[PDB]
């Protein structure tokens, strides 16, 4: 809906900003979940609202822990559009922090909010490309470097 | 009568004012006070009422829902709504002035709405051409531009406004692609 209403312009800005705010609210919990999963790896969650299925029975010291620890939700497959580009990066970042914590034994929602407030018309797809992904890229590279 | 009249003009036909789906808005000529001039003015106004009704139908069809589809069509509907908006404001002001003075004649209302009496049929012509030819995409932008050189200053101003909206949309597109 937000992608289809981008091209209208400020004629529907009453609807445009409303949908923007609604999407921000809807995505914040996902932002928090992803952040916690890639900062620690645990959640206060018990069954997730998240696309990727978690296999909690995978032994930590096992070859398939690199694989079976997180299970893709195939029906075809549950997924969200804007989550697709960073899905692989999310997966590797989270598993990398998990491994780093195993071997070693501000909120992303807020960052997105402040970025979109500073920036905000402009393509919301390009808005997300500009603001959201670079944070993930930096965190992913930092995690990869630390792990390596 | 007058309030029912304006509400029919507001797209809400009453008992006397009957909206045949393709027979348009028409007058239930039954009131004992109706006169041939009265009915003639009523029919002249039901003309523009039917125009507004069809405008509303089309805009709902191609703005609330996604041939006859694409961003151009939604922009067309939005600009048509915007152009009709001053008609609505004039209608409301006329209602207000009737609510002030009850001695006002329906002829006064016809005098007031003559501003859009000529404007509406040209807009209907344009939109029915667009629909019948199923004009789609940037072709539509040319379409009104073809008609944008019309001889009706009111119609020409409305067409310039809608064409500026179309220009803005395709400028958004071109900025994205550049």
């Amino acid at each position: 809906a937000i992608l289809e209403y981008d091209n209208v312009g400020e004629a529907s800005e009453q609807t445009v900003s409303l949908l923007f705010s609604l999407w921000v609210e809807t995505v914040r919990p996902y932002l928090q979940i992803v952040d916690e999963w890639i900062v620690h790896g645990h959640l206060c969650d018990g069954a997730r609202e998240f696309i990727i299925q978690r296999n909690k029975n995978v032994p930590v010291n096992h070859r398939d822990f690199w694989y079976a620890t997180y299970t893709l939700y195939s029906v075809q497959h549950t997924m969200v559009s804007f989550l697709k580009p960073v899905l692989k990066q999310i997966i590797m970042a989270g598993k990398s922090m998990q491994l780093l914590k195993n071997l070693q034994c501000k909120s992303l929602y807020t960052l997105f909010l402040e970025s979109v407030q500073s920036r905000l018309c402009q393509t919301f797809e390009l808005t997300l490309r500009s603001c959201l992904y670079p944070h993930i890229d930096k965190q992913y590279l930092d995690c990869c470097g630390n792990l390596m | 009568m007058i309030h029912e009249l304006l509400l029919a003009l507001s797209g809400y036909p009453g008992s006397i004012f009957t909206w045949n789906k393709r027979g348009g808005l028409q007058v239930s000529q039954d009131f004992p006070f109706l006169h041939p001039s009265e009915t003639s003015v009523l029919n002249r106004l039901c003309r523009l009422g039917t125009d507004y009704i069809r405008f509303t139908e089309f805009i709902e069809q191609y703005t609330g829902h996604v041939g006859l589809h694409g961003i151009y069509l939604r922009a067309f509907c939005t600009g048509l709504d915007s152009v009709l908006q001053p008609y609505r404001q004039a209608l409301l002001d006329l209602e207000q002035e009737f609510l002030a003075d009850p001695h006002l004649s329906i002829s006064h209302i016809n005098y007031s709405l003559d501003q859009f009496q000529l404007l509406f049929p040209s807009v209907m012509v344009v939109v029915e051409q667009i629909k019948s030819q199923k004009i789609h995409g940037c072709q539509i932008l040319e379409t009104v531009y073809k008609h944008s050189c019309g001889g009706l200053p009111p119609v020409r101003s409305a067409l310039e406004k809608i064409l500026a909206v179309c220009h803005g949309v395709m400028y958004k597109q071109l900025s994205a692609w550049m």
